[PDB]
């Protein structure tokens, strides 16, 4: 909620160089494999029978990119995250019925994927800022559950 | 974590006292889970009503506590005993196991509310350990 | 955090009528018994070797009352809870080194003890308001950890 | 939850690949836990420095990974294998068990960062289950 200039810079820098078509699918596939209850929501997405099927699923991949671009509004409106995610929160609550604990789990998967991508560049400061960002976004997404 | 002899005998003794009101404890605990922790409602959207004391809540409270009664019966081997229940939660409902701790807490609150004399700190540690074991047994088949 | 007039009334009602000398010791003793790692902070408080010793310990009892009166400032200042707790957060972080996860656990024990005390008066509405109140207080107590 | 034979083989294979860097993994994961989740700093206030790369962090990082090494050796019976370390954590340090999941996460992040090729979703699920079992074994003696 109170961002430093370094934190803002770190977040902008991550998203500025992000390959969404690489990271998005990886983070979502990993989520579905490591925490398989998240597969609940994707019954219309085709074959999810094995980890190989999930990794190869084009519709899951496309959704991974969509979800990751869902973080964009937060990066552009870092001081107004709660309001920016209001509608997305009611969507997940009232239409999709997504258990909001899953937002936290996806965030952890995304962290692992970004760490693997960035290697040494994923410094302690970077992880601090990214975790803070994720915590705010995940809270914003849970806000309208009733 | 493993249940000691003391834990097992404490849980069985408490179950003997409260089992007569199992259905009521279940309905009340589920009703409270849904109202107090509205994130849990996401698994029940197919129900016509989720309000406390509603038909769906009463009926499901009954089922849940029968699962608890089964766990008490199979307290020496909860992994094996709750295997089928674990499979249903793992693959049919696909409930995020983090929610099991929420229901556990609501059961404890209701047991306290209904049986204040019986629910001593000593019974509380054992029942909390027991419900943790049930949660873990329920999570067994997920991955 | 927004409060309805009803939530304010419920919370004010619980505390207005509270027997602190009864509820406070019960909540803290229960916490030390059910979650024994919390004993780590009370090494100067005498015998905590058994449930009976904890239940009978006068210093633990007095501390339970103090902790419960620690909630009064939130009741009196429902719209300014973060600021009400800033100094106490610094105390617990920097002087006492209390793991703030223990605040959550104490809240759950307090919930159990209040439910046992109120019986039928501990309605669903009352539990909703009380949990919301505890969540806000526990968050405020964790704010100054760094 | 129970580790499958696949889980155990997967963890043993991964450990074979990463063990040469175990000290670094420990130091980095511990440094990250302390900085990213500063609530965990409360157990280390007697240390002169808690910053990443500091002497105490490096030294303790190696000890923690030595415990993980022990766990991999005792993977078929973690309860017994980690009994001593559970007794230490339960009765000497008295660490709230909620923290074990935080360190587990930080270890996964560091493993992914240092061994991205090795850390596949399949390795990830088995390692996550393994660290969850280690955490449970450490919690055994608490109550
Ligand atoms: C936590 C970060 C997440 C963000 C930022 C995010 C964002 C989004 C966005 C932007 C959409 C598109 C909505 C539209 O087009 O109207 C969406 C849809 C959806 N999301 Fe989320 N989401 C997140 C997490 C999750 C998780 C963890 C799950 C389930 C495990 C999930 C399940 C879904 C589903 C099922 C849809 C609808 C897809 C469809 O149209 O069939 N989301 N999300
Ligand atoms: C003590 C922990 C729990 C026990 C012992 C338990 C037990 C049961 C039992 C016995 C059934 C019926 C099985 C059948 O008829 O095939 C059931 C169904 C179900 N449970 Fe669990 N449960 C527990 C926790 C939870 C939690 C925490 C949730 C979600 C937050 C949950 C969600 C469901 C759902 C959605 C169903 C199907 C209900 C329906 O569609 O009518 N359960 N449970
Ligand atoms: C609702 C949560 C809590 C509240 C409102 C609270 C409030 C307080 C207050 C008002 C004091 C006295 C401060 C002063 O003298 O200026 C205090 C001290 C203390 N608290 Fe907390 N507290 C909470 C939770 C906890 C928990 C969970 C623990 C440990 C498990 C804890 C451990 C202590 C200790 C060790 C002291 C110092 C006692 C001494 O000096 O001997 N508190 N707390
Ligand atoms: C979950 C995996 C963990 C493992 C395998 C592990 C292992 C170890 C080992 C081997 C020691 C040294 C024991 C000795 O001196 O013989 C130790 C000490 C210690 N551990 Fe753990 N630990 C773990 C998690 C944690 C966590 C999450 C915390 C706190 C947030 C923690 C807090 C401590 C503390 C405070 C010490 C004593 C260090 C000192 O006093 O300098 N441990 N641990």
């Amino acid at each position: 909620v109170e961002w430093t200039q370094q934190e803002r810079s770190i977040i902008a820098g991550i998203f500025a160089n992000l390959n969404y078509e690489d990271i998005g699918p990886k983070a979502l596939a990993r989520c579905l494999i490591v925490y398989p209850w998240t597969q609940r929501y994707f019954g219309a997405y085709g074959d999810l029978s094995t980890p190989d099927a999930i990794k190869g699923n084009a519709k899951i991949a496309a959704h991974g990119v969509k979800v990751l671009h869902g973080l964009d509004r937060a990066v552009k409106n870092m001081d107004n995250i709660n309001e920016a995610y209001s509608e997305l929160s009611v969507l997940h609550s009232d239409k999709l019925h997504v258990d909001p604990d899953n937002f936290r789990i996806l965030g952890d998967c995304l962290t692992v994927v970004i760490a693997a991508n960035l290697g040494d560049a994923f410094t302690v400061e970077t992880q601090c800022a990214f975790q803070k960002f994720l915590a705010v976004v995940v809270f914003a997404l849970g806000r309208k559950y009733h | 974590t493993t249940l000691s002899d003391k834990d097992k005998s404490t849980v069985k003794a408490l179950w003997g006292k409260i089992s007569k009101s199992a259905d009521a404890i279940g309905a009340d605990a589920l009703g409270r889970m849904l109202a107090v922790y509205p994130q849990t409602k996401t698994y029940f959207s197919h129900w016509p009503d989720m309000s406390p004391g509603s038909g769906p809540v009463k009926a499901h409270g009954k089922k849940v506590m029968g699962g608890v009664a089964l766990a008490v019966s199979k307290i020496d081997d909860l992994t094996t005993g709750l295997g089928d229940l674990s499979e249903l939660h793992a693959f049919k409902m696909r409930v995020d196991p983090s929610n099991f701790k929420i229901l556990s807490h609501c059961i404890l609150v209701v047991v306290a509310k209904m049986f204040p004399k019986e629910f001593t700190p000593d019974a509380h540690v054992s029942l909390d350990k027991f419900l943790a074991s049930v949660a873990l047994a329920l999570a067994e088949r997920y991955r």
